[PDB]
């Protein structure tokens, strides 16, 4: 009656993980922490095709794309450190002083005028040199001052040339995978999209690296896309997607140099050296309206999982690192710690411009290595920078006494969340081409 | 080396016609002949390149085609924008230069 | 190429029968280097590993090969309607994943082995 | 192995294609390191998706396949002494490149694939 | 009336871009500057197939070739010097007289004595050591001498057992690609060659570093080449390949020392230290006779382009570096860079030996890199050499004001040519087996 | 997968020629990633060599195939019984490996490719 036939290119898939290749356009220069040594050249078409009658379950929360794009992005920033200038002759007692430039009374002791010997391109010869350093870089030996690192890690100089701006990044997969879209736009990430279309790579995602706020994102379609792993447990970060992004305005009023000094016979070292003008805080502008109609819309869609009568309660950071403490970026080659606490602070009940002061840091751990830091080299001129808030990571407290309020503070450190972001609605499958079915015909 | 002959030396010509300026080498050069134009007060500026090829950011109206010996360059339209000498050049020689007028 | 890639995998079987060539077509194509060679390699052996299971049975540069095994009612006992003209093949690999070993089994145990071998006598006579 | 190597590729189309199988033989074999084995890994899926080429037709494990892709005389108007005894096969394809994804695409849209479903037809009265 | 037919085998190729891998018989020792990690074993039987009634347009000036070869050299060049000894501690204060040896008056103040302190193996023990430096190694630190390269790169000493003797290598393609040769007699490396056959590898190509002059080359079987991307660009190279060689004798007469200093752990340093018996200065000898009927031969060949009754005249180098503006090369170990102003110094109207001064160098770029130099131990005893000049790398002077008068300078400087010269007969095709033709036969 | 493999290595040639596919399904799948990616892609250049070698022949996507090459007893002069009943194919590849590339030669020499081409013209009448 019936007999087994064999259909070779059957349009079946099951979930696996693979090593996924990079594209990138990779237009301009004649110098990127990334696409230089991993990734490859774009496709002038972006072919996506619809898969029409097809429900898919998804999850965001083991996606193994955020662990390859984790792991690439590390990877990616130690190899472009790699061939840097080593700064360990410069782990010698500094001896400091206020600068006598003038200074505001907010910047009053963050920049310190320091005075060292160093070496020279003849290792027989030394130099005395001096060189600004932010407080937070510098550690006193005794209650003559170090480098923050010299008891832990070596520092590496980055260099210069190398540019810190994310680029977009499309992940793709090799023969015989594909990657599954989701294009529900009401999808929180988790469980079965009925509307699916498989992409060669995903759209650009720039590798921006940041905390408490997701900047140069995606933005939602319909609505703000409140997404937990679990939204009752509070040691699970919230990943907060706006529809309609914050501008923010950030910049280092400092008109600052870049001193060369020679240390050793190839070897250069980029210290800041001196202000022309004025010194001020650097800072980050939002606009106030924008900000209190995002936090409603963000409110509005808390309730939804925490009742509709309770209280949303916005409070700063409860502590940390300076990384997860404040809003740190790094925009313009300079990294930026922003208090954050002007943002966060509102109580929600069920019924012009916001300043951030922001500290540099120029001696920066990003991932937390052990017997590693990184020397950022400053910037010449005045750095501004506009980029746009496009969600935030939040943490709800726990053990509220209270049950009528709820509290979120910022949160963030761990950028596997900052790119589940992005990767969200992408899913790697594996193509099954070899099918069995019964047929009325039979081999002679 | 190679001479180059540029033609017509001086010409005036109202809005809106068409230019042509002929180059004449003194042998076969193949393709390799450049049109450049200069302002008064300003370097000059590559307009075409191997007598064909328009540079980037440069308005279509300019074009060039040649080969051998002979070489012309033809300016559609001359709007106002375009008042400058233009040069022909092959290897180390520039030519003469012609400069339009109004 | 990638165009039509997987878009009748909501179709039913027979109607997603008819495009097997273009989930086909898309099976063949510094430390990330290495990483990019051994996703390439791993593609080239899986397909070889396929093409190897085609031919081990008589379904050589075949994309639709009949067989001499009979279908057994338990693995499946739908009628050729149900199949074809009402389920996709994911829900058919779904089904029937749980005896695809035991089926590719029978396809390579006696059907092709056996045939072979009465072809190698049928060529003495 | 590499004796006769494309020797007959200034001969004429009909002369060269009695030596096909010393250009099909020839087809399959630190940073250096890493270099070659890119090099034999393009070489094999290179060859692979030749393979599959002619697997999606009728042409599979075959080094001359007769199709029923009928020819037009958009693609060359010659008589067959001017193709297999006068032109090279450098020379055909120099005339022909022009029209071969057409050729292809005929040759995998109809005549294999509705070839194919009606032998799974034919196996059934 | 007629059907497609698929041929599988078909014998036609297209012009690609592929990495080549390179074949070297490799005998001797029981420390190759290139055949030890790249390449790989001869092939007992070179198997060339002539493609009878089979016309090819090459092109010498876009052979991908060439690029391979340049990028692989260089990078052969780097890992053979990666495992050696960095000599870090040697760019000090170095204590500089003339030498009191007998010394010629050529060769006044071309070696200096310096006295200078250095690491031992013990970190807290300093030495007093001296080494001879030439004076083109030796900048004074003020208007006490230092390196040369103190200032701008670290320097890396060559492993003494590392030898720097071109061996042959053959440039092989991998399956699907082939290598076409060019057999014709009269090739510029551009355009039809009728005569072409194919071959597994590449002949037998030694990568000889040199200027100005091609030592060990090729030689022409009929007569003078003279190759140029445009003849009539005077920017634009002049390749000229010889038919007969000119013998190039070289030789430094110094009686030379090599003194070990232990400059760390396991580390050394391999100086001059003295010189047994008179000092004189290095030189190369051509023959005057051969020379002139070179030169003539060349005069012959350029007047084709540059007509039958100009006068061709030949000049030293305008200027540039001491690579470009003097024959510099490499045999016996030791650095040569060699005045070739007694060769090129005649005027051609159209109707004994030479000896050219040679300077040595132990601090040498050689391929412009930053940060990066390496250092040439010396070599014990006396050091001659003989090679074949087989061609000319010659510039032509443009704007001349004199038209009946051509000039033509020395050049170099970019060793892609001097691998052009060697790569210009071959061409990198790639196999396209699938043909279709219409035949009479039918598909049942 | 595994189960069986060599097994018949030890059986006469005749029974070990029932377990072709246990040997035919074994021979498919930093400094040591090279090294086994250098395993890896050999294995599948080889595979597909074997492969190229029986397609080049009329053997494509078989285990068993019928030649029409005749026997010479130059080559071996023992009868079917000495050979499938009383040999091993160790014994035998030890007792014909002097001859194989003559053997191989002759497979591809003239009957593979002259029945090709004469299958190229009886597809005319
Ligand atoms: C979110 O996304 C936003 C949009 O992408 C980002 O904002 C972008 O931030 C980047 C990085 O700071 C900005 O790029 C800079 O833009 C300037 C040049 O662009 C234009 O600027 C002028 C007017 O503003 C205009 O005249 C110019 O012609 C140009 O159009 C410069 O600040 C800067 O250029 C510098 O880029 C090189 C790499 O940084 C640098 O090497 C060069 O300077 C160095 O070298 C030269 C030559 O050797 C020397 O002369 C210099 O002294 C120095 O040594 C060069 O000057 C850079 O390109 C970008 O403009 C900005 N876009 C917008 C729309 O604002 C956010 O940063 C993102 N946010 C986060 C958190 O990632
Ligand atoms: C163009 O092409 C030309 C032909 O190839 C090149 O000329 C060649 O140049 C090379 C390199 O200088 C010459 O090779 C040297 O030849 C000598 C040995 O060969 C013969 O010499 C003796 C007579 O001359 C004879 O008795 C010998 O038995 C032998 O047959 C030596 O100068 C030298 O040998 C040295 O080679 C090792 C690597 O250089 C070296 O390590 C050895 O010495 C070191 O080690 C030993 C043992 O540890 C110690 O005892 C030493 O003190 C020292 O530490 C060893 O001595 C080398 O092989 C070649 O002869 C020459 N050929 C011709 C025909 O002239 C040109 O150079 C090419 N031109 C260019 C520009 O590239
Ligand atoms: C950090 O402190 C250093 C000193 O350690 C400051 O630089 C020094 O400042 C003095 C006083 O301004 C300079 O002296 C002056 O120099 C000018 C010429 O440059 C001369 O015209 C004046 O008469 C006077 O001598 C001195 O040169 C300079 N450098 C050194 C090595 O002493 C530096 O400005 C301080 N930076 C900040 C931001 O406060
Ligand atoms: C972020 O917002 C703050 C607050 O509005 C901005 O500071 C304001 O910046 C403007 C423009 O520079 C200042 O105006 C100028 O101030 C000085 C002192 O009078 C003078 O140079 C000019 O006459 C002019 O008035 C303004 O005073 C200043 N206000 C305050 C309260 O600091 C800041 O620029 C914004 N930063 C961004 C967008 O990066
Ligand atoms: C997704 O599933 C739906 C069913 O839920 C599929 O819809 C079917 O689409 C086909 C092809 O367009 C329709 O056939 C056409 O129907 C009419 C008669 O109804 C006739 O005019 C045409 O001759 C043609 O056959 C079919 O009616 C329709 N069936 C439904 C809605 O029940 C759809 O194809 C699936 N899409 C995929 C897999 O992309
Ligand atoms: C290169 O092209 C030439 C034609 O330009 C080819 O020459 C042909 O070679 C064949 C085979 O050797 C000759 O056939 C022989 O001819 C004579 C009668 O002329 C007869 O004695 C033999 O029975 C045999 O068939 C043929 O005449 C000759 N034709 C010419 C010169 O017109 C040559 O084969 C090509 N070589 C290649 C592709 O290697
Ligand atoms: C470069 O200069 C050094 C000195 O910095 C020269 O070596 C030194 O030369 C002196 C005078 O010849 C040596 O003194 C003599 O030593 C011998 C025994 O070796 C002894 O018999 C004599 O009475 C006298 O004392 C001295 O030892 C030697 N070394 C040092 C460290 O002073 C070197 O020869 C010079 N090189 C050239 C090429 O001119
Ligand atoms: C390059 O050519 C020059 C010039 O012909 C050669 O120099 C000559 O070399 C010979 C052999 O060493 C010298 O003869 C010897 O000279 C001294 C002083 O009289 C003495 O040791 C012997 O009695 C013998 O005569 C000759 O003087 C010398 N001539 C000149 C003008 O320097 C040189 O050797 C050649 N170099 C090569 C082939 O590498
Ligand atoms: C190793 O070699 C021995 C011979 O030296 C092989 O022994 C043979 O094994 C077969 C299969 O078990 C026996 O067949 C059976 O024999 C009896 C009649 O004797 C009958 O009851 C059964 O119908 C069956 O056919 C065969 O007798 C025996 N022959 C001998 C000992 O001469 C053995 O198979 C080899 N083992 C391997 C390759 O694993
Ligand atoms: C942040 O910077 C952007 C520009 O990067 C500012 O946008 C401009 O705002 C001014 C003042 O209202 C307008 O006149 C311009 O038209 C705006 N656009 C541009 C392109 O300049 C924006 O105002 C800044 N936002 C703040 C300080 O809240
Ligand atoms: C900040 O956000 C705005 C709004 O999304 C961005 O402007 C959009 O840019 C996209 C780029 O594809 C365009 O398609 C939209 O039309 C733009 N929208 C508007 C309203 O202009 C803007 O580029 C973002 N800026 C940064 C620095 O990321
Ligand atoms: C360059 O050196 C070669 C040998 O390497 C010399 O050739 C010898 O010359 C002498 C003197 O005329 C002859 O007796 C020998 O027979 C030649 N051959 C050999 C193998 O020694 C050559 O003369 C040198 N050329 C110069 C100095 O111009
Ligand atoms: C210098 O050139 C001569 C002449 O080309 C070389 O001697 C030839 O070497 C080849 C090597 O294959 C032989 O086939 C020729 O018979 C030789 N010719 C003569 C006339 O002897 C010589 O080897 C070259 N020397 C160097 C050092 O490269
Ligand atoms: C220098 O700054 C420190 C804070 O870093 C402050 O305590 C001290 O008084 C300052 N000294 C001055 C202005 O002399
Ligand atoms: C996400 O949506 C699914 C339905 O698509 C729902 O079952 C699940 O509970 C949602 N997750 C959260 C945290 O609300
Ligand atoms: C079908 O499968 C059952 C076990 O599920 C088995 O016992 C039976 O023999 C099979 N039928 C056929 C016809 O092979
Ligand atoms: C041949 O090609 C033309 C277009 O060039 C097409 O219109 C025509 O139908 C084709 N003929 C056949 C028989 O397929
Ligand atoms: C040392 O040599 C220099 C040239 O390098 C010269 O000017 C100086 O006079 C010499 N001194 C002596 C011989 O004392
Ligand atoms: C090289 O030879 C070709 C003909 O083979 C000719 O057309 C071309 O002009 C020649 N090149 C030069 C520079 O003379
Ligand atoms: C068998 O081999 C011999 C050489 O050993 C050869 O001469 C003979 O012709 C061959 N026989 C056949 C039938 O091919």
């Amino acid at each position: 009656n019936l007999w087994v036939t064999v259909y070779y290119g059957v349009p079946v898939w099951k979930d696996a993980e693979t090593t996924l290749f990079c594209a990138s356009d990779a237009k301009a220069y004649e110098h990127n922490v990334w696409a230089t040594h991993a990734c490859v050249p774009t496709d002038p078409n972006p072919q996506e095709i619809h898969l029409e009658n097809v429900t898919e379950e998804f999850n965001m929360w083991k996606n193994n794309m955020v662990e390859q794009m984790h792991t690439d992005i590390i990877s990616l920033w130690d190899q472009s450190l790699k061939p840097c200038v080593k700064l360990t002759p410069l782990c010698v007692t500094l001896q400091c002083t206020n600068v006598t430039n003038n200074i505001t009374d907010d910047m009053r002791g963050e920049l310190k005028n320091c005075s060292f010997n160093m070496t020279t391109e003849l290792r027989d010869k030394r130099q005395k040199v001096h060189a600004l350093f932010y407080k937070l870089d510098i550690v006193p030996i005794n209650e003559s001052y170090r480098l923050i690192n010299c008891n832990t890690a070596a520092i590496t100089q980055a260099c210069p040339k190398v540019s810190f701006e994310p680029i977009p990044i499309h992940y793709c997969a090799p023969a015989g995978f594909a990657i599954l879209k989701c294009k529900d736009k009401k999808f929180n990430g988790t469980g079965p999209c009925p509307s699916v279309s498989t992409v060669q790579c995903t759209h650009g995602i720039k590798p921006v690296v940041s905390t408490q706020l997701l900047l140069n994102g995606s933005l939602a379609e319909e609505e703000v896309m409140i997404r937990s792993k679990d939204i009752r447990n509070n040691a699970k970060n919230i990943l907060v997607q706006f529809n309609t992004p914050v501008q923010i305005n950030c910049t280092r009023p400092n008109n600052n140099t870049r001193k060369s000094i020679r240390i050793g016979p190839g070897q250069w070292f980029y210290a800041t050296g001196d202000i022309i003008g004025d010194i001020r805080q650097a800072h980050c502008n939002v606009s106030k309206a924008t900000w209190n109609e995002t936090l409603g819309k963000v409110v509005k869609q808390l309730r939804k999982h925490f009742g509709n009568n309770t209280i949303i309660r916005f409070a700063n950071s409860s502590g940390g690192d300076l990384e997860v403490t404040t809003h740190s970026f790094n925009c313009g080659g300079e990294f930026f710690y922003c208090d954050t606490s002007g943002l966060f602070n509102s109580t929600w009940i069920s019924n012009d411009s916001i300043t951030l002061p922001c500290r540099i840091k120029q001696i920066i751990n990003m991932w937390q290595r052990i017997g590693q830091a990184m020397y950022a080299p400053p910037i010449q001129g005045v750095i501004r920078c506009v980029s746009n808030i496009t969600g935030l990571i939040l943490t709800r407290d726990g053990g509220s006494t209270d049950s009528t309020t709820e509290t979120f503070r910022p949160s963030g450190g761990d950028m596997r969340d900052n790119w589940r972001s992005e990767l969200y609605k992408y899913k790697v499958v594996k193509i099954e081409p070899l099918g069995v079915a019964p047929t009325r015909c039979k081999r002679r | 080396n190679i001479q180059m002959t540029q033609s017509p030396s001086s010409l005036s010509a109202s809005v809106g016609d068409r230019v042509t300026i002929t180059c004449q080498a003194s042998q076969d050069i193949s393709n390799y002949l450049n049109w450049y134009q200069q302002k008064p007060g300003k370097a000059p500026k590559l307009l075409i390149y191997d007598a064909s090829n328009l540079e980037t950011g440069v308005p279509s109206r300019f074009s060039g085609s040649g080969s051998g010996t002979h070489f012309t360059f033809t300016i559609s339209r001359l709007q106002p924008e375009d008042i400058a000498t233009y040069y022909c050049q092959v290897y180390e020689t520039f030519g003469q230069g012609t400069k339009v007028e109004i | 190429v990638f165009l039509g890639f997987l878009g009748a995998a909501g179709s039913t079987m027979g109607a997603a029968s008819m495009t097997l060539t273009v989930q086909a077509r898309n099976l063949l194509s510094t430390v990330w280097g290495i990483k990019q060679l051994q996703a390439r390699v791993l593609a080239v052996e899986r397909y070889l590993r396929d093409q190897q299971l085609l031919g081990i049975w008589g379904c050589s540069g075949k994309l639709i090969c009949c067989t001499n095994v009979p279908w057994n009612s338990s693995w499946s006992n739908r009628n050729l309607s149900e199949i074809w003209d009402n389920m996709t093949w994911l829900q058919w690999d779904k089904e029937i994943s749980n005896y695809t070993q035991i089926i590719y089994g029978l396809l390579e145990e006696s059907q092709n082995q056996q045939e072979k071998n009465e072809q190698d006598l049928l060529a003495l006579d």
